[PDB]
């Protein structure tokens, strides 16, 4: 029949049907219980006043298995509203997800949703495929984690992967801290997350832009709430995402994403870096800031050999690129061959 | 990992092969057209060379026309690595973009490339995530038994003592008559919160008011409010009608042959009636709705049968042509289906 693609992230869950452009359902990966004895996603968020919210997925890895059933249930029976038993199901996993992890995933899909078949795909490789490349290095950055994944001829080189626990929620938290320091008092995280995604931007030269912000108000942009409130925001516009380059803004001694990309290419065989450097595919919501690719350009060309050809690819729909990768993969004539069927499960890209 | 029919053909003797991607499939280009590439498509090309030792040398090139859709160029890419995998990985891979092909790739063609306008259309169905496009009105009436039925979106369906959900997708507007009743009120609320939490997965907002508090958007849709009829009559005869609004059928091949049977003539259907072993049809077709309910353990015959049976009901009972059948997995029931059961429990 028809395959489902479900890309479950730390902050959001993108779900829909293989063959589509894009995910049909996008919703918060949260599971709310009382202080109906469960609630999921957007409904859980609305009723958070009488619920305790947990996030099953931590930094790209599933960590609460009971709650994660609730998410998948909520996906099949409500977001998509379909018999899972009639539909093979593609799921995505993070770069260096433990074998034992993906085994639970797989058991749950068969033993509790009784899917007829399934496959688990690494997310970064899907984003690359969505870009129409077999070889590149991906920077996925979401709500909870950031990876650098060099990929050569369709396969991730696991020893060169880099994980970095700094992503969107952290940027949102930071924006809250500094909007507060500024004089606003930020039920109101959602307002702040909206501002982050409509007003923030990466600056080409940070100190250079700090100086522009001090000298006029040419850089000030406002956000208009429906209650009348206008929150106006200047240099914190570009300071917030500047954290990806300078983790020290939020107290983290980790290095920025332009260094982790460089260090990743350097863990790879010298004979494939030319290709890596010319194929920086950016995946993920946290990579959506205006100006980010020009910064990555600038920053990694200053790290890379003097004569290297460097390209950053920033797909306009990179917010859903993992998902789009899954839809294409799940739709291919060749994919019937490489599912894992329920029958194969009862005998044990 | 993959031995697709055309893979079996791939790379056996020294030559040039060219497939084009077509609606998620790999399809051989006719050899007589090798050199033509539609600019709206993506191709995979395998070049095999007799290496002097005995084994063969493999170069996969995937060419992407300037005007090809994302599914096509992704597929070209995915096929390329599967092609390469089928050859035990012993092929190097080459992204080729229109108008910047490698000297190597152009060399495969003696007479020059010839680009051709057009291509096979994308295999992608277009969606916009989370988007609902809904405009509809529900009359809610009753007392001992209150049900919600669909009516035309106008003031011509309003009355002083029924409730109404003007469902506009992202926003649900609930409306209550001045001369309405308490039980109509409660049930209208259950349904509105249902449409929001269940049908819309939490991504809508209900608003409750009465005759005279008419919000901004209620009027943008319906125009100005005219004067108001006091309904047909009374709740007792409205309950005797709500009670006979639908019929619930079972569909089961459980003893051998398929058997569509009437379970229930009258209302509150018992939830227990719906059993996981079989399928059910709740026919409410005079409104414009027939539900097929699918037990988690129903077999594919019963599922197929229930769906056909129900679509049969449309051409048979002179229902609106634009009546459609809505199919629900056990576990994924909608408010308008759920209303017909006594105190529904999940
Ligand atoms: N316009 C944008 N600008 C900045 N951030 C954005 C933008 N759009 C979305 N985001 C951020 O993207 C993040 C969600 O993206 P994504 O769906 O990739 O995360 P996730 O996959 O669910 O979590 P993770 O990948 O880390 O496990 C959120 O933090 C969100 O605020
Ligand atoms: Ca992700
Ligand atoms: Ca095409
Ligand atoms: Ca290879
Ligand atoms: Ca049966």
């Amino acid at each position: 029949t028809t395959a489902l693609v479900c890309d479950n992230g730390s902050g959001l869950v993108k779900a829909g049907f293989a063959g589509d452009d894009a995910p049909r359902a996008v919703f918060p990966s949260i599971v709310g219980r009382p202080r109906k004895d469960s609630y999921v996603g957007d409904e859980a968020q609305s009723k958070r006043g009488i619920l305790t919210l947990k996030y099953p997925i931590e930094h790209g890895i599933i960590t609460n298995w009971d709650d994660m059933e609730k998410i998948w249930h909520h996906t099949f029976y409500n977001e998509l509203r379909v018999a899972p038993e009639e539909h093979p199901t593609l799921l995505t996993e993070a770069p260096l997800n433990p074998k034992a992890n993906r085994e639970k995933m797989t058991q749950i899909m068969f033993e509790t949703f009784n899917v007829p078949a399934m496959y688990v795909a690494i997310q970064a490789v899907l984003s690359l495929y969505a870009s129409g490349r077999t070889t590149g290095i991906v920077l996925d950055s979401g709500d909870g984690v950031t990876h650098n994944v060099p990929i050569y001829e369709g396969y991730a080189l696991p020893h060169a992967i880099m994980r970095l626990d700094l992503a969107g929620r952290d940027l949102t938290d930071y924006l809250m801290k500094i909007l507060t320091e500024r004089g606003y008092s930020f039920a109101e995280r959602e307002i702040v997350r909206d501002i982050k995604e409509k007003l923030c931007y990466v600056a080409l030269d940070f100190e250079n832009e700090m100086a522009t912000a001090a000298s006029s108000s040419s850089l000030e942009k406002s956000y208009e709430l429906p209650d009348g409130q206008v929150i106006t925001i200047g240099n914190e516009r570009f300071r917030c995402p500047e954290t990806l380059f300078q983790p020290s803004f939020i107290g983290m001694e980790s290095a920025g994403i332009h260094e982790t990309t460089y260090n990743s290419i350097m863990k790879c065989d010298i004979d494939i870096r030319k290709d890596l450097y010319a194929n920086n595919v950016m995946s993920g919501g946290t990579t959506m800031y205006p100006g980010i690719a020009d910064r990555m350009q600038k920053e990694i060309t200053a790290l890379a050999p003097s004569t290297m050809k460097i390209k950053i690819i920033a797909p306009p729909e990179r917010k859903y690129s993992v998902w789009i990768g899954g839809s294409i993969l799940a739709s291919l004539s060749t994919f019937q061959q490489m599912w894992i069927t329920k029958q194969e499960y009862d005998e044990a890209f | 990992v993959v031995e697709h029919p055309e893979f079996l053909k791939a790379g056996k003797e020294p030559g040039l092969q060219i497939w084009r991607v077509e609606k998620f499939d790999l399809v051989p280009v006719p050899p007589n057209l090798y050199g033509d590439f539609f600019t709206g498509d993506a191709y995979v090309i395998l070049k095999t060379v007799q290496l002097r030792n005995g084994i063969l040398q493999y170069d996969l090139h995937y060419w992407l026309g300037n005007e090809c859709s994302q599914d096509e160029s992704g597929a070209a890419a995915i096929f390329t690595v599967q092609l390469d995998d089928y050859l035990n990985g012993r092929a190097v891979q080459h992204r080729e973009v229109q108008g910047f092909e490698s000297a190597t790739f152009l060399g495969y063609f003696k007479s020059g490339l010839k680009y051709k306008k057009g291509g096979v259309a994308s295999g992608f169905k277009h969606v916009v995530p989370n988007e609902v496009v809904v405009q509809r009105l529900l009359q809610v009436k009753g007392r001992r038994v209150v049900r919600a039925t669909e009516v035309p979106v106008s003031w011509e369906s309003f009355n002083n003592g029924d409730c109404f959900i003007l469902d506009l997708g992202n926003n649900i507007y609930q409306w209550c008559g001045s001369k309405s009743n308490r039980f109509e009120r409660l049930k209208a609320t259950q349904v509105s919160k249902g449409i929001r939490d269940n049908e819309r997965s939490g991504r809508a907002q209900v608003s409750v008011f009465e005759e005279g508090a008419e919000p901004e958007a209620m009027l943008q849709v319906l125009g100005p409010k005219p004067t108001l009829p006091e309904a047909t009559e009374d709740t007792v005869k409205e309950d005797a009608a709500n009670r006979k609004l639908a019929k619930l059928y079972k569909v089961s091949n459980g003893a051998g042959p398929m058997v569509v049977s009437l379970v229930a003539d009258e209302n509150p259907f018992a939830q227990g009636a719906l059993r996981s072993e079989d399928c059910f049809i709740l026919d409410h077709g005079k409104d414009g709705k027939i539900f097929v309910w699918k037990g988690k353990q129903a077999n594919m015959e019963e599922r197929k049968a229930a769906l056909k049976t129900a679509s049969d009901f449309i051409s048979k009972m002179d229902y609106p042509k634009q009546t459609q059948v809505s199919v629900l997995p056990e576990g994924g029931e909608t408010p308008l289906f759920r209303q017909f059961f006594k105190n529904w429990r999940d």
